[PDB]
């Protein structure tokens, strides 16, 4: 378990609005935020809180740095035969779709800038090498979104899929469609796809929107085997049905080091359990002012999922 | 009755050649006479080459001249495990083969230059090595430890912690010769600021001379090898006195040469004159091997002596009543036909474990720490089988030496 | 032991012709005849640079990459370009042209493996084999291209042995060449990644260090060039002599590196004094520690004195004191403690062999790795930038069958090497 945070610039409304920038980023895995508070008399002051992540990034960093530090690493985890989730957590307009969908303030665009093409972009390199061609491994990919306990594929028209777990308490989303990729563009059409068909609101203004848990995961099946080879799933969560899934997949997370259910955490529950299986979270931080009580809540929140390690 | 040598390391093996040089010109085996009695290692050929290409060339058995073309690398890792290992069998065998021959030994008397690659790393296997194959035997190693302002390579820390933990529990005597304070006496008591290492090598090839050779040599107060290590360790730790000479007289400035005992004994315990930078600076002395050679009386020893036990100035330690062993050799000392040690008709080769070193190891552990701090040179060990065990551990190995050269004295 | 140097692209190239002018010369070695050694010393260790087959031909083991054939034409139909065998010409007489992608993707990757081919056959020569020499400049498609792709494959072939990497960083006031940046960033990503040794020479360091350190008021390249090679024959085959004190490529490298990049230095000649006056003989040792120790006579571009040092290297090379020299090292790290970096008691690394450069009484290279060099990568880094916001001449790499994120990545690893660096100026 790694766990990131991630602070985004301040975007143009927010300068404009001249919102004031309360988080620092001073070293590689120290975010301090200066939260502003008032005494009862109203005196101003600092408190300004310290935070220690695996790796803390700064507005100046860039998707492709922040995947090699997130993302990257567990790639491998599942040529080794693993299963392999990475998270991005976080407010609102935090950065979240961003990262993993593709550079876009409105959280849609550019595929190819995103995590999620930039984890397919890997595998294929990997595929190739010497120690895995042996392997003759198929990549195939999915896509779907988790909305009021409901999974609808993303790839085949937003089809309500159904999903039932075993006695034995396996869970398969029945439905769901795998879709075979032999090229990183093909994998960014796939992710076109699915984001034009992402839940949202009405056409916003501007921005996309979470109320859904976005999940594009990359399977790799030579005729099975543990079920497939490996499997690595990415997750765009709401913003933080939505509490009760948060909370759970904390517990999830938490108990992977050891080893009150939602539908997120039931159809991931196969990544948690299994001993060769790692996961990632990044938490995304909105520096404004107006955002310090949401970035407390995600950062606390942050702090409990790594305390696990 | 015997004692064989091995001298580990570029170094060990230039103080070597000296060493060995000043033997047979006074022993009257020249270039080709008999046959050693010793081995050279190195893993860097270019300068065992040096003893196969210079001097005192065909007075060795290339047997006894061991080399590994391979690379010497200045840290103690890759001298020790990775690379050093291949060699060591191959070594041990010679100290086993040139042990063999000879008839009831005594120990042997190994040359190496604590800092270094080969010097540091092998060694510490080698005597390692030893202790086991012979514990019963005497394990006196000569070193030549990091120079306290003026030190070489920029880890020699990492090198030095490294092998007098391993070699700690090994050792007999260690014999300690600083570079440094060597220069000071060829500044200070001889006048040069031209001293070629090849100078440092003929001083230390004095000193020594008169451990061994004299030493195991006939004279009206004899002193075994064993002797030494029972007359000077108080303790199980491979405790290491000092090395200091008397008449360090220039053989062309001054001359006063004829300096009565009573002189030549008080010049050794003025600090400048040690072969050390470990100047007296509260360090009690706990025991001294008087080692003298040339004419001298025994009473003026006994009187000399007694002069000195009674400086207090001069503070022994506690539970020492009398710690003088007082070793005397007839043959006088003998020196380079032209180099530049005076050459007198006596001197005073007195080598001490004093509560001294409290600080020159202080002082080279602290260098440690500070890089270790920052792991500054480690991957070079690491990456060469060694762990973050190895060092931390070996840390905490020389802090209690750090303790124990403090409680065996300051304390009564 | 032995090494095979690289003349990648035209420069790496036509220093090539001036790293073996001399080279050969520091060891007697003319045109296609043997070995006329003043000595008998600059012999017993040439293998490093050679190969046995006749008895009197000796042949350069190195090899000579370059999609471009006039050039190695120009090096081959010269002076001492007759000794290297034609086995180890190997041209692509393709279009060399000036696209770090036309040489390390599309025109490039195919005349590799008919190099790889030969390296092997050089590697696989006798002996043991230490490492690899990389000349070539990263502003051009057969320089930083193909040339960092030739290490790419070296690099995965023996780990083990080690390799230098002569680069000829873009020069700051004026490009000799327009995409620069590109062609270069893209290079000292791969050497950031393979090489373990770096050693950056900039044209202009070197007029101004031959103009000014060289009354030389006509400094062609051939000189620049010459410079440059006395440095890297005080480097390697130097240390392949005899030394009170000797080192080699990797003490070098075991003693130079802290920290995994691969780190680059900053490579400095001692005696570097003009013909006939100068000739002041000012040479007893304080004066070499003066020169390579200044500013000004750092071939790189940036000034030390701009940012702490992590190591040095000062390997000289003639008959001196392991006391005058052991010794000044020291005033000299104490003059200036300010910079020198303090996480490490001992920065220096004095080296000494014995014979000195042929004609000299006392010389000693310096090899710096100082945290200067960040200031450099900082440049090349932000030319990038500046450019590649409007894509300039990128239609000549993608063209070419490049990628966006491929530029992406390098200016970003490179651009992160440079904060690295400064980890340690502090």
């Amino acid at each position: 378990i790694t766990v990131c945070v991630r602070k985004r610039p301040i975007s143009r409304k927010e300068v404009n609005r001249k919102e004031i920038d309360v988080i620092s980023v001073p070293r590689k895995d120290m975010l301090i935020v200066h939260e502003p508070r008032s005494k009862v008399d109203l005196t101003k002051f600092l408190e300004n809180h310290k935070f220690r992540f695996d790796y803390a990034f700064n507005d100046t960093c860039d998707n492709a740095m922040v995947y090699k530090y997130t993302a990257k690493p567990l790639v491998k985890t599942i040529f080794e035969g693993g299963m392999a989730t990475c998270f991005a957590y976080g407010q609102t307009g935090s950065g979240k779709t961003h990262t993993m969908g593709g550079e876009f303030n409105g959280k849609v665009q550019d595929c190819k800038n995103g995590i999620y093409a930039m984890a397919a972009k890997d595998v294929f390199v990997t595929l190739n090498m010497p120690r895995y061609r042996a392997m003759n491994l198929v990549v195939s990919a999915s896509f779907f979104e988790i909305y009021s306990g409901k999974v609808f594929d993303l790839l085949s028209d937003k089809q309500k899929l159904r999903v039932l777990e075993d006695g034995k308490q396996q869970v398969q989303v029945v439905g769901l469609t795998e879709k075979v990729v032999d090229g990183v563009e093909e994998v960014l059409k796939l992710i076109q796809h699915g984001n034009a068909a992402r839940t949202s609101g009405q056409t916003s203004a501007n921005s996309n929107s979470s109320r859904s848990h976005a999940v594009f995961q990359i399977v790799l099946r030579p005729q099975g085997s543990t079920k497939i080879h490996g499997k690595f799933s990415f997750i765009d969560l709401a913003g933080n049905e939505i509490n009760k899934s948060l909370l759970a997949l904390k517990e999830c997370i938490r108990a992977l080091g050891k080893q009150r259910v939602s539908k997120l955490t039931q159809v991931l529950r196969d990544s948690f359990i299994g001993e060769k299986s790692k996961t990632c979270m990044i938490a995304m931080i909105s520096p404004g002012l107006s955002s310090c009580e949401h970035t407390l809540n995600t950062l606390r929140y942050a702090d409990r999922v790594k305390e696990l390690v | 009755r015997e004692c064989i040598s091995i001298h580990v390391g570029q170094a060990g093996v230039q103080i070597g050649n000296a060493c060995w040089e000043l033997y047979c010109l006074e022993h009257g085996i020249q270039p080709d006479g008999h046959v050693p009695r010793a081995v050279f290692v190195d893993l860097e050929p270019t300068v065992i080459d040096e003893v196969r290409t210079g001097t005192y060339r065909q007075l060795f058995h290339p047997e006894q001249l061991i080399t590994g073309k391979e690379d010497a690398a200045n840290n103690y890792a890759r001298g020790h495990y990775t690379i050093g290992k291949e060699i060591i069998d191959l070594v041990l065998d010679r100290i086993r083969k040139l042990a063999d021959q000879c008839t009831g030994l005594q120990g042997f008397s190994v040359f190496h230059s604590f800092g270094g690659g080969t010097g540091s790393g092998f060694t510490s296997l080698l005597m390692e090595r030893l202790s086991v194959d012979y514990g019963k035997k005497s394990k006196l190693e000569f070193s030549i430890y990091p120079a306290p302002q003026v030190s070489t390579a920029v880890v020699e820390p990492y090198n030095s912690i490294l092998t007098t933990h391993t070699t700690l529990e090994h050792s007999d005597c260690a014999f300690m010769v600083d570079n440094e304070a060597i220069y000071d006496i060829c500044r200070r008591n001889l006048d040069i600021e031209r001293p070629t290492y090849t100078n440092l090598n003929r001083l230390i090839g004095q000193i020594v001379s008169s451990i061994t050779a004299s030493l195991r040599f006939d004279g009206a107060l004899n002193v075994d090898l064993t002797e030494f290590q029972t007359n000077l360790v108080p303790y199980p730790r491979g405790h290491f006195p000092l090395a200091t000479y008397a008449p360090v007289i220039s053989a062309e400035k001054a001359y006063h040469e004829q300096l009565s005992v009573a002189e030549i004994t008080n010049a050794c315990f003025e600090p400048a004159n040690q072969m050390v930078k470990c100047d007296p600076r509260h360090g009690k002395y706990m025991a001294c091997c008087l080692l003298y050679r040339g004419d001298v009386v025994p009473k003026d020893v006994n009187a000399a002596i007694a002069t000195i036990k009674t400086k207090r100035t001069i503070q022994f330690v506690d539970w020492c009543p009398t710690g003088f062993k007082v070793g005397i050799n007839y043959e006088p000392p003998t020196v380079v036909p032209g180099g530049d040690l005076a050459k007198v008709q006596r001197a005073v080769c007195m080598l001490s474990n004093t509560t001294a070193i409290a600080e020159a190891w202080a002082r080279l552990d602290h260098k440690f720490d500070l890089m270790y701090a920052k792991r500054a040179f480690v991957h070079w060990y690491v990456g060469e089988g060694m762990e973050e065990g190895e060092f931390s551990e070996a840390r905490e190995d020389m802090a209690a030496l750090e303790k124990d050269y403090e409680e065996v004295g300051v304390d009564s | 032991r032995e090494i095979v140097h690289i003349q990648a692209g035209q420069c790496g190239n036509q220093i090539g012709a001036k790293f073996w002018e001399v080279i050969s010369d520091e060891h007697g070695i003319d045109p296609t005849g043997s070995y006329h050694g003043d000595s008998d010393l600059q012999l017993e260790r040439i293998n490093v640079y050679y190969n046995e087959a006749a008895g009197n031909k000796y042949v350069p083991r190195a090899i000579l990459v370059d999609l471009e054939p006039g050039t190695m034409d120009s090096v081959r139909s010269g002076p001492f370009g007759q000794i290297f065998r034609p086995d180890n010409f190997v041209f692509g007489q393709s279009g060399a042209g000036n696209n770090w992608a036309k040489g390390h993707y599309t025109e490039g990757a195919e005349l590799v493996d008919s190099v790889l081919d030969v390296v092997r056959k050089e590697s696989e020569s006798c002996d043991c084999l230490q490492g690899f020499q990389l000349t070539h400049s990263l502003g051009g498609g057969t320089g930083s291209g193909m040339g960092t792709l030739l290490i790419s494959k070296i690099r995965e072939e023996y780990p083990d042995r080690i390799m230098n990497t002569f680069s000829v960083v873009p020069s700051p006031k004026v490009s000799d060449t327009v995409v620069e940046p590109y062609n270069a960033t893209l290079s000292v990503h791969q050497l950031v990644e393979n090489t373990d040794e770096t050693y950056c020479i900039d044209n202009e360091a070197l007029y101004d260090i031959c103009f000014r350190t060289l009354k030389l008021t006509t400094p062609t390249y051939g000189d620049l060039n010459h410079l440059v090679s006395a440095t890297m024959s005080g480097v390697t085959t130097c240390l392949r002599f005899p030394g009170q004190l000797n080192a080699d490529l990797r003490k070098l490298a075991v003693n130079m590196v802290p920290f995994p990049r691969l780190h680059f230095f900053m490579p400095g000649f001692a005696p570097l004094t003009s013909r006939g006056s100068q000739q002041y003989r000012a040479l007893t040792v304080p004066e070499l520690t003066q020169q390579m120790f200044d500013a000004k006579n750092m071939m790189a571009a940036c000034d030390p004195r701009h940012g702490r040092y992590l190591t040095v290297a000062a390997v000289f090379r003639g008959r001196m004191s392991m006391k005058e020299v052991d010794e000044q090292m020291l005033n000299v790290q104490n003059k200036n403690s300010s910079y020198f970096v303090e996480w490490i008691p001992n920065n220096v690394k004095t080296a000494v062999c014995d014979i000195p450069p042929r004609g000299l009484k006392m010389s000693a290279t310096f090899i710096g790795n100082s945290t200067a060099i960040q200031e450099l990568f900082k440049r090349i880094s932000e030319q990038f930038t500046a450019m590649f916001r409007r894509k300039a001449f990128l239609h000549w790499y993608t063209g070419e069958g490049m990628d966006e994120m491929e530029f992406t990545e390098a200016e970003s690893n490179m651009n992160d090497l440079v904060s690295e660096y400064q980890q340690y100026q502090d």
